[PDB]
């Protein structure tokens, strides 16, 4: 990938999680579970459904071709007229081709993009209190209470708490 | 150590799609936005039957073949179908002027009302039922196209006619008539009398004057003479004037354009299929939310746009692990 | 601990832009590239006054329509403006023949200077002025058009015309003739003599032989008959040569095509503006540096690019908080 | 943002720093405020005006319609021409809008990069002489000379200098 | 302290591409798409040469004119090369019907076979030789067209033809045929006799008839006479029927249609080149494995895909340092 | 560029790097040398050959015009016939110069994604067993094997065996 999450750094999704695109898996002493991004993976889907109405309302003004009949006296004009409609289908067809394409390979560096900055959303949050595998996870030098780890998917994971028993659990 | 991951979805969705850099990639979810289906029918456009020509073409139809009674008396239609060629057309052989601007007239055109502006029994200077030819047979006898008469000398003699219609009615008139090119100079004559014969018409914009023109001709349907029919749009309060002294094929009856709108003229070799649509398409109709479609470029309706593609498909999803 | 931050702009502006997957994105900067307005007049184009033809068709203008002698002269033109439906076009009721191709000549013609090549006094053997139409009126008084002359029998009779003109210009002249269709035969004789008449024509390329065709028509401008024109270009150093002996509508004036040049004929309700373009619309002048405008796709001179978009903006700054 | 920069990991953008589009704000003993990044800041405005006059001259090809007129005889030719142009005039009309949409998008992202580009370029050179609060800046375990913060600016930041101030200050 | 890097290349390479943000950017590895060079020959397609008509207009070859006798019989042909202004089209000063239309049909056409369906012998009752005109000079002589026949009088009388011409052929039959308009009625009765002439012509889709219009004209090629050529495809088992008492051109040979396909009528200047090509344009042919060229638009074969650019440069590799 | 490795943080690319388009250069007590990564280097083979291709087999369907010869009564139609025939031709040039222009740029910031990715996948790898100069190099706390170094390129350089000289040996 373009951003190195998806099929990356983080070699596979998760077929558990269920709730939504991405996400988390905390693991402590209470229980571990998937819970979805549902901030990261809404803000996805506003996007995509405007793409997809976007690219919709976009091959509105589009060509619709129309019946002409002429006779067998006026060869040059209805072969002009085959040409020129045939013509208008070919643009009209690499366009719509062309842009599902496009937007396609858009689509998907747009979700690696939204993995990596969830990842790092995290990474920026936790500083030394954690260890980076780089695997995709994150290993705390304290122990995450269940409403710890929340406040981290939250963003209001407290730094100035743990801060000693991070440092002095080295 | 407690520990917290960063992750993504994934199924057994296998669903593939393109992109530039890459084909065939599986992705968690997709949007196809190609309808490929239809019902293979033509159908009543939004409750309105189209008129389905069978075996007679549009000149089969507005000049009146025998073998094309079925339309005698059309209902208003959506649009109209004809094959690519119609076994019944121009029974006694010749030609329609300007057939293709009338073809394209009507694809403007809801509905005829059919009216007799010159009755057939109005003709006492000459034969009005005689008429009747072997190239046009109806039932196993000679016929002709019904709309016009085919006038013929009476008692050996065809005096000039000067005949006008006034359009007295709310609508414009599609009217048409003809003239008749003999084989031969003596056929002129056992036909029509006079030797040298004309025919002038005229409107407010229209001024016309046909010459027979004669010449040694291969049969068709067994005929080497030709009728050649003519036609004009005639205004409310508008008349259309006629003088002729020979070769002659009268009006009968006229076309009021009692409803406009959209329409069009499909070729298709299918014919009524008793179901009703908002898109439809030589091949059938279309029933779907799509927003591109790739059955005919030829559709009429709230219709997907025509592309070309065999598939069309969004990723929507991630890439599938 | 002293401490280093890396930090964008943002600012109290306003202007949204769209994106593929977001629309009205408030950014710090953009650039409006679509003109949107215009002046609401037909301007001089780079100094070059257009012709504006007020009530008057270009048929009126060229054959010389007597409501139409504000184009008696007519100067130099960047381009023409024609009405929708001028009121005056062909005064007695006819057709002009290949009008559409001789507008279409027009569009690339800048100016012409009428000259006479047969004057009106040069028919000793025929009426040259008398001539006239009540469907063509003159302050109250029975007038006809300008630049070609309606020649009637003079003392019981027309001997047959054989006159030829030779273009010794140095440019190509657009010469314009006419025949007339009337009414009866008892009308021909009265006005023509002759009851069998013709007009032939010739050039190095042009062979014509007009017949004039008798019908009974509606009244148009209270006129039954019917004026027919044709026109030509004649190229320097080769002559036009007539011949007839009934229904001549001879040319008096003709036109030297002066200049050559990028024209159009603009479809316009509005009339002269007083000012000055780079850029004209049948709507309005535009003088912007945008690279798109849209406001009318017909346009003459140093243009925007014409899209049909409301509008078009061009996010050049950061998302603004 | 798909870099994750603006209105990411730098919340805010700053009003108060007229200069250019990016740059920083030092605070130091010998007083703060803000300066703009000329280099970055000049980067991004090549790019951008290049990237206007391309999409102008790349429409400079553009129909241009003509008015052709037809008798009551030639309506076929009259609605093929009609047809044609307004064909052309749609093709160009979507041409425009989508280009203008996708690069609108694209430049964006692209300021995105170019801060995410200069937050990356200090960090790479500050190393561990200074603390990663994740919020867009840096302090230095060591304390920083107006002429040394122009020095990480410049991209002269003297690491073998403050190398041991910063690592005996932890 | 051990120590890896990750690195990128780079090398010697100075190709530039552009990119929508930044213009000459030196790339390390780019492909070029744009085939910029020919040969500047006309050459065979696939091994079927092309018939190059040197000074010839189409019309010059197919009427038989005398200074085109190098394509009196014609082998098949891949295309077909025409100047822009032949020098040798009409010879006898004149017109021919729907001339565009029948260009366009030989664009489908790549082989003809000159047949004899009148021989010239066969006028027992008019002058077959007679014939000729200084206007259509061979060898220093007076000629004419060679495929058809300028019939004249015989002892003083012009007896009225009554032909017929069944096409007894596998293939359809290109046929030409023609009238003279002279310029008096003292020429029109010297050389026909009959003051009033027709052409009558009739198939199974056909039915014309001619009159000759006598008009002043210009002197062309020296002659102010008119020849007006007429065609029409006679399908196998038609016949074609003609009767005329004067002014006709007739028929002698015409042209069956062995080979029809993929053809097409280049304008250019050059003449063959003596080479093989499976792409070739008006201004030479094209040998590239390249996906695009801008050489010229109208083409012919198996051809990159054309565009107006420059050039068109795609970056393959990365940056180079 | 926009991801910043490619003329960013690895200021310079390797003339002496002709395996291939991105890789390494190890630097052991074993002799050093240029090894290029051909696993990184083959993807972007496999995706920069499938963009040509598509780029040529969208332009299949392209217009193809046709002579066709008017009478000079004919001229409305001859006029019509070569604006529609011009349009088509602008359409389909602008058409490839614009997708030739994007696609280009988005083929550099795929060399420069690709760099970052290997750059990142290396860096991950080490976590604190090395050091990062932050120029494009990264320095082990420990000594590397010629077989170690290629551990790190194959993506099974073992952590939990340096873990240990690496973390006493600052
Ligand atoms: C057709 O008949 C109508 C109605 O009789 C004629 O109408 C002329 O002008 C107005 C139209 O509304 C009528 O009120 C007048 O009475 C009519 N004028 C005359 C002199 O009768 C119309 O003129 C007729 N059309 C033709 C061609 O004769
Ligand atoms: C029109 O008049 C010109 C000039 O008198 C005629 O010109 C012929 O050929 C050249 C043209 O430059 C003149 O120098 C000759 O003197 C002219 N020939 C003759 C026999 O006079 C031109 O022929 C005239 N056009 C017509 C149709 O008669
Ligand atoms: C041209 O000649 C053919 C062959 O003689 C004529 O053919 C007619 O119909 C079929 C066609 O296959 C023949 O087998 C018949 O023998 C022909 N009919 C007659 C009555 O002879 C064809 O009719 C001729 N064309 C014309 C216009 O006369
Ligand atoms: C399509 O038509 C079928 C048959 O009437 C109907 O059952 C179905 O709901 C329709 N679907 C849509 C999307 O119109
Ligand atoms: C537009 O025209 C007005 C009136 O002459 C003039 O003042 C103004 O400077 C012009 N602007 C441009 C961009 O041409
Ligand atoms: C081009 O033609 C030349 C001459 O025959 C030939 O040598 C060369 O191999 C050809 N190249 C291609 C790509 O066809």
């Amino acid at each position: 990938g373009l951003f190195g999450a998806i099929a990356g750094f983080i070699e596979g999704g998760w077929q558990g999680m269920v709730d939504g695109w991405y996400g988390y898996h905390h693991s402590n002493e209470q229980g571990s579970g998937y819970a979805a991004d549902k901030e990261s993976t809404q803000k996805a889907i506003d996007g995509i459904t405007n793409k997809v109405n976007s690219i919709i309302n976009k091959m509105n003004t589009q060509f619709e071709a129309v019946g002409r009949e002429f006779s067998n006296l006026e060869r040059r004009i209805e072969n002009l007229n085959k040409k020129m409609e045939d013509g208008f289908l070919d643009v009209w067809t690499y366009n719509a081709e062309l842009l599902v394409l496009m937007e396609n390979e858009r689509t998907l560096d747009f979700h690696d993009s939204n993995v990596k900055n969830l990842y790092d959303k995290v990474r920026l949050q936790l500083r030394d209190n954690a260890k980076e595998l780089g695997n995709g996870c994150f290993e705390f030098y304290h122990k995450c209470d269940d409403e710890c780890m929340e406040s981290v998917k939250n963003g209001t994971y407290d730094y100035p708490q743990y801060s000693e028993e991070a440092r002095l659990n080295r | 150590g407690d520990q917290i991951c960063i992750g993504y979805h994934a199924n057994n969705s296998t669903v593939q799609v393109d992109t530039i850099m890459e084909k065939n990639v599986t992705v968690t979810h997709a949007q196809d936005i190609l309808e490929k289906t239809h019902n293979g029918k033509l159908c009543s456009l939004d409750g309105v039957k189209p008129l389905i020509l069978r075996d007679c073409s549009v000149a089969g139809w507005l000049l009146g073949n025998p073998m094309c009674d079925e339309f005698i008396n059309v209902p208003e239609w959506s649009y109209i179908v004809e094959k690519a060629s119609p076994a019944n057309d121009l029974c006694y052989p010749g030609d329609f002027n300007d057939y293709e601007e009338l073809k394209h007239l009507l694809s403007r055109i809801n509905h005829f009302e059919k009216i007799q502006i010159i009755p057939k029994s109005s003709w006492p200077n000459h034969e009005a039922s005689l008429g009747v030819s072997s190239a046009c047979p109806y039932l196993g006898e000679s016929s002709f196209f019904r709309n016009v008469v085919w006038l013929i000398k009476k008692n050996s003699s065809y005096p000039t006619i000067k005949r006008s219609y006034n359009n007295t009615n709310q609508e414009d008139l599609l009217v048409l008539w003809g003239i008749h090119h003999p084989n031969d100079a003596a056929e002129q004559i056992k036909l029509y009398q006079n030797p040298n014969t004309y025919i002038s018409v005229g409107t407010s914009t229209l001024n016309q004057r046909l010459v027979p023109t004669i010449a040694t001709r291969s049969k068709v349907n067994g005929q080497s003479g030709r009728m050649e029919f003519f036609w004009t749009i005639l205004k409310p309060n508008d008349a259309i004037n006629f003088e002729s002294n020979g070769n002659f094929i009268a009006p009968e009856y006229a076309y009021k354009i009692v409803k406009k709108g959209d329409s069009a003229i499909m070729k298709s070799e299918l014919e009524y299929g008793n179901c009703n649509t908002k898109c439809q398409t030589p091949m059938g109709a279309i029933n779907s939310s799509m927003p591109f479609h790739n059955i005919h470029p030829l559709t009429i309706g709230e219709c997907p746009k025509y592309v070309k593609s065999n598939r069309l498909v969004l990723a929507t999803g991630l890439r599938n692990t």
